[PDB]
């Protein structure tokens, strides 16, 4: 009875959370995406000299 | 190596020194019968432990006529076995351990369900997994003695109606391997070693023995390729 | 971490010594073991380097063919036996423990040094300790110059030079490995900076203590060739 | 009455799931030029292991990484010249995870024996012995990571996850809100949160310095084995057994992206995420390892060569290179 | 009649050339020759693809009827050739040993089997052979005989002497110690595999045990019904004289197409009757 009681609980906790919009949060995850893409060696390929690993 | 500075050079050579350590350590272990062990406390697995010896899994390393055995006991884990099943993708043999008496106990639980009847399941699911196909199982049965006077004092035909046969000790351990044998699904790639439990040691020891030995046999062949 | 060393005392040149050096509480079978000698008011030499499990074995040409290094790794001991002795050989011989990986610290830990009195290289890196000698007052912040014969920048990017205190009547600790990173234990005054051919070590908010002569030291190739050797006083 | 008050809660919280999202996260990423076909070519391969590697984990510095096998030894090796550095030999046998620490310092396993050891790199004897001992787990070691020297998270097979203080030797903060093993654990960039994904198909968020489930997750319908963090700490990728990966947004609260294909039916061992978070790899049962766009949908790459069965996969702290450990004993750097 | 055995010797040569170099880059390609078993075997098929690749020669000069070749390569085709029999004879006796102690010595299979073991247990065997070989190689010579060059072995006085301990030797060596191996080996293999009680009790395993027997029984029969006339021919010519005759040359050059024949079937029935490779010729 006092497990099921503290899962009441933590679901009324849960609930009681700061929604925010999909969209918000899609442009968030497209403009870090944008903006690291360049950095990123995995999308973008880097030159075999800078590259340190290269064929042995 | 005349590009690779003085320090790049002794790295390397550290490197093949570890190589080497590494090397001898997996010769070491290509000697080594690593045996998987299952069952519960009713089983009587504890014992079979104490007799061939000479918190998550408990290791009981021995040597047997120069041969170097491995036994873990994964069952004090309480944790789901289909996570970790896969992990013991490379072991000789699975020794499966129950009790013969294990039917007359029935567990206090909401319900009223046979212990042996739930050992069958777990021996069912154990077999016949996807991991285990081609590994052999090793089938201890304990408390013989108490499983004839328990036989002879109370009938079979109690806990499971389709057994017709009478109450004879001989007859019904028979018919119990005949049925844990029956419980496998794939005879053709996977022998089980059924064996009644001794209290003198040497005779489980030299069982489990045998039977290693015969899959060492299967897995020599398998490398020459005669199977 | 101990090292200590037996097997001095007097020689006659053209005699023969065996030196013997015996290491406590480290795992003396996985390090590389040095052979460094000191001349009485003269700098650091390296004599000779013997590799972990015995692969590889280098001298220097002035020791070559006359001193040979041996290791025994169960009874934890570094042997150097030496034939024919020269006059030239009169000096303090150190062992010294180093480990070679990936961020390691080799030359870290210096051995006591015994001494032996023999009583009666243009291809190799020079390493230039352009002064000798500086007074300083505790407090100030003073560099000291090292120079090279070879850039010491390798194709990984990883320069090989070493910086190392002398306290006076006691063993040489190492300092700074590799230009750019401090030895475990040594703190934050000293700090390496410079280029290939041109080094500088500074020491912010010295201390008398910290007092002692100071060596650069090259490894690129062998044979290890040391610098002169910087001197602090008051 | 607490049955129905619960499951109340639960329709409630649904239901404000349901009115929040109001436009698709495909709909939405459709417009963004795709990134067409993803080939990364074989850089380094690592043997030596003679056992089926479980997990690897990479340094901060880019270059070591530490790997796992069951043969007993932790392997450290040098990424980028193929020699090892360090081979540690293990006291149980079995080990399921391995984390290396960001400084470096220490290196901690854990398996099957119900401890997580933390071993010294930096001892000045030079011999890497056994620092400290996490026992006080009920179940298997699943997964551990390093937050700093002295504090790192773990989870068990006995439903919970843990926070231990190695100076201390005790778990200073227990977490237990999950029904079933927890199989993974992932930290964040600020590592003031960290999620983990359990055997009841739901992940669940908590929180380090405070100690409660902050957020749960559901969506799966199988196991989840693998879980990380999307670079900015505000969203997750969770892999399963039922042959899909999903994106969960902390903030959104809610099932973002479904990333499946038809032809496998394999579940997902391990995911991780590149630099820029739009590349996603996942290793699959297949005996292959795939990169997924994450705002496309769609599958820019595929990583062959693996002949065993994948078990770990992770892209380097830079981005530079993804090495991925399997059951075969080679350990292979994809660039 | 001439035509006809040379059209044999060439028929013979292609054969075993293809399955030698076959069964070699198959090993190469796939199985990396990490395991002893394959070791062996890409030792006999080195083994038989030289003795093929000297066949041709010993076909011209039959043909032709006097050898243009030279001294010099009379000498490298004898050597190879002798050394090529010896070699393939022991890796087939080494390969019985092998078995002999995996079925019958389990527990010490696993200390005594390894790939460095049979790297050396193989160098040995060529090291031996090196022995038969290189004696040969020197003793043999070109002598013209009637007008016609005849490449052959030649023995310093007294001639009969060497010539009987060779042939003896060579005879005991390459037939009487190998049958023996390979019989008592394979036979207490078999009934070792009998008592094992995997095979038995059921029929589909029985059905596998007869298999593996009934290969057992075609590698020693093919090797014994080979080797034995060409064998027993040479002693039986060497001990007594007999006037030369069409029938005598036919027969003796079809004792040594059947050794060759059998220097070519070894390899097809070890490799290709082998587990592994065949699993990998499955696959494509
Ligand atoms: C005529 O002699 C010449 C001429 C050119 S090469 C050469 C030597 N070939 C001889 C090769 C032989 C052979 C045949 C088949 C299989 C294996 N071994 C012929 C028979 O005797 C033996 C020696 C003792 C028994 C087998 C070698």
């Amino acid at each position: 009875i006092a497990q099921a009681r503290k899962l009441v609980e933590q679901l009324k906790m849960e609930a009681n959370i700061d929604r925010i919009k999909v969209s918000k949060a899609a442009a968030d995850l497209m403009a870090y995406c944008e903006a690291h893409a360049k950095e990123d060696p995995l999308l973008t390929p880097v030159p075999a000299s800078e590259n340190p690993f290269r064929e042995k | 190596g005349c590009t690779l500075s003085a320090e790049d050079k002794a790295a390397v050579e550290r490197s093949k020194m570890i190589d080497r350590n590494l090397r001898e350590d997996g010769e070491k272990a290509a000697r080594e019968v690593k045996l998987l062990l299952l069952g519960a406390g009713e089983s009587g697995k504890s014992t079979i432990v104490k007799q061939m010896k000479i918190t998550g899994i408990v290791e009981t390393h021995f040597t047997f006529k120069d041969l170097h055995f491995k036994m873990f006991d994964v069952g004090a884990q309480r944790s789901e076995r289909k996570k970790w099943i896969h992990c013991f993708e490379g072991v000789t043999a699975i020794i499966f351990c129950v009790a013969l008496s294990d039917y007359d106990l029935v567990l206090a639980e909401d319900e009223e369900m046979n212990r042996m009847h739930e050992s069958m399941k777990l021996f069912d699911s154990i077999c016949n997994n996807k991991w285990f196909t081609d590994t052999s199982i090793i089938l201890f049965l304990n408390k013989k003695d108490l499983f004839e006077e328990k036989i002879k004092k109370s009938p079979l035909t109690i806990c499971y109606p389709e057994y017709a046969g009478s109450n004879t000790y001989e007859e019904a351990a028979a018919y119990i391997q005949c049925q844990f044998e029956d419980l496998n699904k794939r005879k053709d790639t996977k022998e089980i070693y059924t064996h009644f439990t001794c209290s003198t040691d040497t005779k489980n020891v030299q069982f489990v023995f045998d039977a290693v030995t015969d899959v060492i046999i299967k897995n020599n062949l398998k490398d020459c390729g005669l199977f | 971490v101990q090292l200590v060393e037996s097997g001095g005392g007097l020689v006659q040149p053209g005699g023969s010594r065996k030196l013997s050096c015996s290491a406590s509480g480290f795992a003396f079978s996985s390090f590389g073991m040095h052979w460094v000698r000191q001349a009485p008011e003269k700098g650091l030499e390296w004599v000779a380097y013997i590799s972990s499990g015995s692969g590889t074995i280098y001298y220097a040409d002035t020791v070559k063919g006359r001193f040979t290094i041996s290791r025994d790794d169960p009874k934890n001991t570094l042997f150097l036996q030496m034939t024919s002795l020269r006059s030239e050989d009169t000096a303090m011989y150190y062992c010294v423990r180093s480990i070679y990986y990936y961020g390691s610290s080799p030359f870290d830990f210096w051995g006591q040094g015994t001494t032996l009195t023999v009583s009666a290289g243009s291809a190799d890196i020079v390493m230039t300790q352009a002064t000798s000698s500086v007074p300083v007052t505790p407090g100030e912040s003073v560099s000291i110059s090292c120079r090279s014969s070879k850039s010491l920048l390798h194709s990984n990017g990883n320069t090989y030079l070493y910086w190392f205190l002398q306290r006076p009547g006691q063993s040489p600790q190492l300092l700074i490995y590799r230009m750019s990173n401090l030895a475990s234990g040594v703190p934050d005054r000293f700090s390496g900076s410079g280029s290939g051919t041109a080094f500088t070590l500074t020491i912010s908010r010295l201390e008398a203590e910290d007092v002692g002569v100071y060596y650069c030291m090259q490894h690129l190739e062998y044979p290890l060739t040391f610098g002169a050797g910087t001197k602090l006083e008051l | 009455q607490l049955r129905q008050e619960a499951e109340q809660l639960k329709n409630q919280i649904r239901d404000a799931r349901k009115a929040c999202a109001d436009a698709t996260l495909s709909q939405i990423t459709n417009n963004i030029d795709p990134v067409g076909r993803i080939q990364m070519r074989t850089r380094r391969t690592l043997r030596g292991h003679l056992a089926k590697i479980y997990a690897m984990h990479w340094g901060t510095d880019s270059r070591l990484l530490v790997s796992a096998s069951q043969d007993g030894k932790l392997i450290i090796w040098d990424s980028y010249t193929t020699n090892k550095v360090h081979a540690i030999p293990l006291r149980s046998s079995w080990v399921m995870t391995c984390a290396y620490a960001p400084s470096g310092n220490y290196v901690a396993c854990g398996g099957l024996d119900n401890i997580c050891s933390i071993y010294n790199l930096k001892t000045r004897e030079g011999n890497v012995r056994v620092s400290r001992e996490l026992a006080g787990h009920t179940g298997y070691l699943s997964c551990c990571r390093f937050l700093d020297d002295n504090q790192i998270v773990t989870s068990s097979g006995d439903t919970t996850c843990a926070l231990w203080d190695i100076e201390t030797g005790q778990q200073t903060t227990t977490f237990t809100g999950h029904t079933g093993d927890v199989m993974s654990l992932s930290l964040a960039p600020d590592t003031r949160l960290f999620v983990s994904g359990a055997c009841d198909a739901s992940a669940k968020l908590w929180d380090v310095r405070e100690g409660m489930c902050r957020q749960t997750f559901t969506g799966h319908e199988s196991d989840i084995n693998a879980i990380c963090f999307f670079p900015n700490g505000n969203a997750f990728a969770t892999g399963s057994d039922d042959a899909t990966c999903r994106l969960f947004d902390l903030r959104a609260d809610q099932e973002l992206m479904t990333y499946s294909h038809d032809n496998i039916i394999c579940g997902i061992t391990s995911v991780s995420f590149s630099k820029s978070g739009r590349l996603l790899l996942a290793g699959y049962d297949d005996f292959n390892c795939n990169v997924w766009d994450a705002l496309k949908a769609d599958r820019a790459g595929v990583l062959a060569g693996h002949d065993n069965r994948v078990s770990c996969l992770g892209v380097t702290d830079d981005g530079m290179a993804v090495a991925t450990g399997s059951w075969d004993s080679f350990l292979k750097i994809w660039n | 009649t001439a035509i006809t055995i040379m059209a044999l010797y060439s028929i013979v040569c292609v054969v075993g050339l293809f399955g030698n170099f076959l069964v070699m880059y198959v090993i190469v390609r796939y199985t990396k020759m990490k395991t002893a078993t394959n070791i062996y075997i890409f030792n006999l098929a080195l083994a038989d693809a030289l003795a093929t690749s000297t066949l041709p020669f010993q076909s011209v000069n039959y043909l032709m009827g006097t050898w243009p070749f030279g001294t010099i390569l009379c000498k490298i085709v004898i050597s190879i050739d002798y050394y090529n029999m010896f070699t393939s004879i022991w890796t087939l006796c080494t390969m019985s040993v092998d078995r002999y102690i995996a079925v019958c010595h389990p527990v010490k299979a696993l200390d005594f089997r390894t790939p460095r073991n049979a790297k050396i247990i193989n160098v040995c065997n060529w090291i031996l052979s090196s022995a038969i070989g290189l004696p040969v190689m020197f003793m043999a010579t070109t002598k013209y005989r009637q007008g016609s060059i005849d490449c052959t072995l030649t023995f310093s006085h007294p001639t009969w002497y060497w010539e009987n301990l060779l042939k003896i030797c060579v005879f005991i060596f390459a037939f009487i110690m190998p049958v023996l191996i390979i019989t008592v080996c394979y036979g207490l293999m078999i009934l070792r595999l009998k008592s094992v009680r995997m095979l038995s009790g059921s029929k589909e395993k029985d059905r596998n045990l007869r298999r593996i027997t009934r290969m057992v029984l075609v590698v020693v029969a093919v090797f014994i019904v080979c080797w034995t006339p060409i064998h027993i021919y040479v002693i039986i010519k060497a001990l007594v004289t007999i006037p030369e005759t069409t029938f005598q040359t036919v027969s003796w050059h079809f004792c040594i197409a059947l050794g060759y024949t059998n220097s070519c079937l070894n390899p097809v029935l070890y490799a290709f009757l082998d587990e592994n490779f065949k699993r990998c010729f499955r696959e494509f």
